[PDB]
């Protein structure tokens, strides 16, 4: 999945 | 001679400008408190980890990490960097010097959260929601400023925004933790990609401005070694 | 191929504060100008010399600086910090990517000059002019670099600088052919170079100063300063 | 001599 940097 | 670190990695009272970084209390709950450990790392860089989380908590005003900096390599760098800096090396208003403390809180103030996309936190999500915490220049989301320190009631009792039963609960499971069955931090980085970021860090529009309202939507308590 | 630095090390009309900082116009007129060449350090560490001076003039806006950088190794450092440094690799306005001008401009964006203190100045113990070094933020006003790969566009950024003045350091840039500089001394500390880097982050008002030297330097546009 | 740095 995305992960979001924070 | 631990060296603990806590903070908020998202604060529920500050207006939200991009959708991306919204964590919604409602839905998060699902997903705390995180008590195995995560990796604590630098900048989001590979090759960064430095420790590891000892809980990720929902309180009421947001979501607290605490975490312990285990990796002998960094703790010798920081050290190294901590005798040649000068701001790392300054007085500290009330407090006995703590090099390493100082040159963390120069270096690396700010926590950011690595979360699943918050479209995926409505749904079932893919994978694990939490997947690390940073140390960096400065949050995205505001309030993230880190507090360190070698006492981790003294770190956690200087979020007056945490209560004294949300702290007791803390340091309840943080107590619990031995720090050394945690396996070694994999710090193998090239010094010249964290000074690249250092030196990136120093154009960050109104950084030192924003360290100094982070401390304050924290509602973090002097005296403290942070340097904004 | 080559890589210049030019700038202000001293600009006559900052007001003046620091005692031990001010250079009397009336009096560095005898030991100006430098054309010996005087090495150009990394924020006063002896052992990162980078280069060269070509030249220490005085000018009627204040004293001004060439000089040209050519340790392999520095140049080698400074591109493997443009190959990560988002600063460094963003676009500039209507310049091409020059990736060793925009981490230079980045990491190093000040001159500072070290000379021989001013109560020092008798009829001295060492020589005058000691270095030149390339830093975060100079303590002077007005000293911000220009680095380029020409020499007369370099020096053509400061409008401060007559064309007259131009021509005539610019006579002595071209007498200097850069395959003969010896070889700098460059040993990277790269650990205290991070501290100072760090350091330079929490400089208050750092930025807003920076810009303010573009002005007090009188730099025109186009140029790769990245602030 | 002392030199000033900067």
């Amino acid at each position: 999945p995305v992960y979001v940097q924070x | 001679q631990g060296l603990y670190v806590g903070g908020f990695v998202d604060v529920v009272s500050c207006p939200k400008l991009e959708q991306e970084l919204y964590l919604d209390p409602d839905q998060v709950t699902d997903y705390l408190p995180v008590t195995e450990p995560l990796p604590i790392t630098i900048e989001h860089l590979p090759e960064t980890e430095v420790g590891w989380t000892l809980g990720l908590f929902q309180v009421s005003h947001g979501i607290f990490c605490t975490g312990a900096i285990t990796s002998p390599a960094f703790l010798e760098l920081a050290s190294r960097l901590a005798d040649t800096s000068h701001v790392a090396r300054a007085p500290v208003k009330n407090l006995p010097k703590e090099p390493l403390l100082e040159i963390l809180h120069t270096w690396l103030p700010g926590l950011s959260l690595s979360s699943i996309h918050p479209r995926e936190l409505s749904q079932t999500p893919s994978g694990p929601v939490f997947q690390h915490v940073s140390l960096c220049a400065l949050g995205r989301r505001r309030g993230t400023v880190a507090v360190y320190g070698h006492d981790a009631e003294w770190v956690v009792s200087r979020f007056s925004s945490v209560s004294k039963s949300e702290r007791a609960h803390i340091l309840q499971h943080v107590s619990s933790c031995r720090l050394e069955d945690l396996s070694t931090p994999n710090f193998v980085s090239p010094l010249e990609t964290l000074m690249a970021k250092a030196i990136d860090a120093g154009f960050i529009r109104d950084r030192l401005d924003l360290l100094k309202t982070d401390r304050g939507v924290a509602s973090i308590l002097s005296p403290v070694y942070l340097k904004a």
